[PDB]
């Protein structure tokens, strides 16, 4: 019956659409503070001093 | 600092390089993982089930 | 000249093109239909009114793809069983945000409205219904159905509640932005907006004054045959075209405009070149102050959520376009 | 023990000493002078006598 989508390529529709779009949208810069990260890479260097 | 700065740049470059590897990915390896545990699984034991 | 530039700078940059202008707007209509078509199947309880396309598109000249098409879905609410609440009002306290209270309880308790199914402690909530509505555009309607009757590429975005043309098969892209919003009044302007809150109380609604704003302009124009909006079109072409403005948008434009639309000057074409750059001093100024009041609610601050010295530097941008006018266009 | 400047409170009198003991302690230490010299691009540190600075 033609109808909304659903049952099969519903679901292909849920792995591009929904969650490729969805993924496309995370990050890939959320986060990055350079300031943060300069205290971040200031921590991993730890109590040591560092070349 | 100025020089750590452009050096957290080449950082914050490096984390979106390869965040974007991982992530592309991660977009065909989920798909994949609900069909066989979940969809192709059920689609042959629920006759069984039943 | 600035002046010649300026008439130039419509033509080139204001302009876009007829063809995807007309195109858009029957798109516009389109997408509505077919969505209207939707809500009666997938939310037949509810009392949706016929949606609306509107917005630069054409509220103005053409606008074209330059912004979102503007959807109205109307959210016909039981008059006598719903009221309109500032959000100030209640613990919340946010005046620029708005709260629809459910009552007549004693006559009419809950679950005997449709708009029950959103009613929060005593009040409709705003939160609840952008999240059935945008999981039904994300994923319920069915996009691939669209896409094969209009000849078109169109999903919904990943923001708010926007759709997007990925592309129409005659070379035309642009995005929708959907406004779900209570009729409100009967001068068919003023709408209660289902507004996405993050803070506070996620159920308030934001008073749309969009139109009124729009129909305001339009007026002072329609006052003296001015050209209040053509120095509106053109603004907007000079953000589109600079980075630097890229903090200003259409609403930053229209609160600066409404501004200088309140005077008696010289409004004709022959005076954009002057025109323009008392809008550069005008939003200058605001920008020197950090504070952009809106003309409908001074208490909104369009600046507010800029950084100050970003601001600043916005100015002395803007100040280095009345230095050399052209610069911008 | 009301109010905050209490922890400060000797006799009757309000000490100065202690809060500039404790105030030149955190410009000394507590304060993350790596990120103020992140932020603005220069070497900020405090200074060894007083309550002062250095750039």
């Amino acid at each position: 019956e033609t109808s909304e989508l659903c049952g099969g390529a519903r679901i292909c529709y849920i792995f591009h659409e929904t969650f490729g779009r969805t993924l496309e949208s995370v990050d890939p810069l959320g986060g990055l503070n350079t300031i943060d990260i300069l205290t971040a890479i200031r921590n991993a260097t730890g109590p040591r001093p560092a070349l | 600092s100025a020089r750590e700065q452009r050096d957290c740049e080449v950082i914050e470059r490096l984390i979106k390089s390869y965040f974007l590897i991982v992530r592309k990915n991660i977009q065909d390896s989920v798909p994949k993982a609900v069909m066989h545990f979940l969809v192709n699984h059920v689609k042959d034991t629920l006759q069984s089930e039943l | 000249t600035l002046q010649e530039r300026l008439l130039a700078f419509e033509r080139d940059r204001v302009t876009i093109p007829a063809a995807q202008v007309a195109l858009a707007k029957q798109l516009a209509g389109d997408i509505a239909l077919e969505l209207q078509a939707y809500f009666r199947s997938k939310f037949p309880e509810l009392p949706f009114g016929a949606f609306v396309p509107g917005g630069p598109l054409y509220d103005g000249l053409q606008a074209g793809a330059a912004d979102h098409v503007r959807l109205l879905v109307p959210l016909v609410l039981e008059p006598g069983l719903w009221s309109l609440v500032p959000g100030v009002d209640t613990v919340a306290r946010d005046p620029r945000c708005w709260a629809v209270r459910r009552t007549q309880l004693e006559f009419c308790p809950r679950g005997s409205s449709p708009w029950d199914r959103f009613l929060v402690g005593g009040y409709l909530s705003s939160r609840v219904l952008l999240e059935l509505l945008r999981k039904a555009l994300a994923a319920s309607v069915n996009w691939p159905a669209i896409g094969s009757l209009l000849g078109c590429l169109i999903r919904p975005s990943m923001a708010s509640e926007e759709l997007l043309l990925e592309v129409q098969h005659e070379r035309l892209e642009l995005t929708v932005a959907v406004l779900v919003a209570v009729p409100g009044v009967d001068a068919d302007d003023r709408l209660l907006l289902a507004w996405p809150l993050e803070g506070l109380a996620g159920n308030l609604w934001l008073q749309d004054l969009y139109p009124v704003e729009a129909a305001r302009l339009r007026a002072l124009d329609d006052h003296d045959a001015g050209t209040r909006r053509r120095l509106l079109l053109l603004l907007c072409a000079v953000c589109r075209g600079c980075s630097a403005l890229g903090q200003l948008g259409r609403g930053h434009l229209t609160q600066v405009v409404l501004r200088l639309g309140e005077d008696n000057v010289d409004w004709t074409e022959e005076a954009l070149g002057e025109r323009f750059l008392q809008a550069l001093e005008l939003l200058i100024g605001s920008l020197e102050q950090a504070s952009l009041p809106c003309h409908f609610n001074p208490s909104v601050n369009l600046f507010s959520s800029l950084r100050e010295e970003e601001i600043d530097d916005i100015g002395y941008a803007l100040y280095s376009g009345l230095q050399e006018p052209e610069g911008l266009l």
